[PDB]
């Protein structure tokens, strides 16, 4: 039942600011020091900052020092990270971690919040273009030029789950994401049977179904 | 400036195997070193602290040992839920520093990819852009080795790969490689081929098509 409850990420342009919050449940935050750790898409854990139990200090990783301010509202049992002068490379899932010590600093982290995605980009919200990957055969949908993440794709309104692969999005140089979804299927059925991919991108309020048939 | 180095980056092994991971720190940490377990899209768990002290909830098959510079973690008999990435963490001076981590992946028998090529849609061609997709389906291991070849000429910096996590049912992988080009430049060549070389294939496989 002990847990850290994070809040407050999102999409923000370079130079601008965001504030993350981390709320305790079910213990008193006011006794423990707090870490933040971030993780960039498919890269590793990178430690960011730490605040002492009463907020007397205050440690920052080199990559963020002078740009981020960690703080504490002990009467709300909440901890804050102020992220200023944002840069694309600050894109990542950010985690607040409780420090094992408290009332003193160990430097290890026993309890972790769910994570918050933070995207730093010049790109504008744009929904995907959906192009057929025409065809035991293989077929798919190419979901191209959308921002921001994420998208979801199903096949035949969710009836087809056998042998689908939806590949991690790639960020192209241009600032947009792209992705393909593939399914393998018996060749003795192409013209007989229908295949529809269903693509949703909530940020742009865009639903697209696309029928994929051969030649 | 403190540098934590993890080795190997990836290890493949089998339910029940014995496995061991290395963490070297470029300065004397003494013994302030933690180990974390992370599964895809979830927060890390504490496992070992102070080199060798197991956390509360942790199975006894997890052991850790080291002092000064060289550190180790061993899972004695690897259970299905133990396949994850593993992070070591120096806790000696601020700034604190994690390792680049080691992935423990499940091992199985070699599986040749099935290879497919997909010319761009005519729909995409009206936009003024051409994507060509080459799919590698259900294979093991993840290594390979996709080369684009247009009019027989080798290609560079023009294609991005992407790969799935191990299949929950058969431990296989799948990979897509996508070649993007302007419509104008697409229309200048005739032959488009991806060549796949992978352990489970004797010689490379080449799929091709002729524009039009």
């Amino acid at each position: 039942q002990v847990q850290l409850v994070q809040s407050g990420g999102g999409v923000v342009q370079p130079g601008r600011s965001l504030r993350l919050s981390c709320a305790a449940s079910e213990f008193t935050f006011r006794m423990y020091a707090t870490h933040w750790v971030r993780q960039a898409p498919g890269k590793g854990l990178e430690w960011v900052a730490l605040i002492s139990y009463d907020g007397s200090n205050k440690y920052y990783a080199d990559s963020v020092k002078g740009r981020f301010t960690i703080s504490r509202d002990n009467s709300m049992n909440t901890v804050y990270l102020q992220m200023n002068t944002l840069r694309p490379e600050d894109t990542a899932v950010y985690y607040c971690a409780r420090d094992l010590g408290g009332y003193f600093i160990r430097g290890i982290m026993d309890v972790w919040g769910q994570g918050t995605l933070v995207t730093v980009s010049s790109a504008s919200t744009k929904g995907p273009s959906v192009f057929p990957l025409a065809p035991t055969a293989a077929l798919g949908c190419l979901v191209k030029d959308y921002f921001p993440e994420p998208v979801t794709v199903s096949w035949n309104s969710g009836a087809l789950t056998s042998g689908v692969h939806t590949f991690p999005a790639v960020l192209q140089s241009s600032g947009l994401y792209s992705l393909s979804s593939v399914v393998t299927v018996p060749s003795s059925s192409l013209g007989t049977q229908t295949y529809i991919c269903n693509v949703n991108h909530k940020p742009s309020n865009t639903k697209v179904d696309k029928r994929v048939e051969p030649k | 400036e403190l540098q934590m180095t993890q080795s190997p980056s990836s290890v493949s092994a089998s339910v029940g195997d014995r496995v061991t991971i290395t963490c070297r720190a470029s300065q004397g940490i003494s013994s302030w070193l933690a180990w974390y377990q992370q599964k895809p899209g979830k927060a890390p768990k504490l496992l070992i602290y102070a080199a060798s002290s197991l956390q509360s909830g942790v199975p006894s098959r997890f052991s850790g040992s080291g002092s000064g510079t060289d550190f180790t973690l061993t899972i004695s008999s690897l259970q299905p839920e133990d396949f994850a990435t593993y992070y070591c963490q120096q806790a000696n001076s601020f700034p604190l520093t994690f390792g680049g981590g080691t992935k423990v992946e499940i091992k199985r028998t070699v599986a040749a990819p099935s290879v497919f090529i997909f010319p761009p849609s005519d729909e995409q061609l009206k936009s003024g852009t051409a994507s060509v997709v080459c799919l590698l389906n259900n294979f093991y291991p993840r290594e390979a080795k996709v080369q684009w070849k247009v009019d027989n000429a080798l290609q560079s910096g023009n294609s991005q790969e992407s790969v799935t996590e191990q299949d929950s049912k058969d431990s296989t992988y799948s990979l897509s490689s996508t070649l993007t080009l302007s419509k104008a430049d697409y229309e200048k060549h005739k032959v488009y081929a991806c060549e796949v070389t992978h352990q489970g294939l004797s010689s490379p496989v080449t799929k091709s098509f002729n524009r039009g």
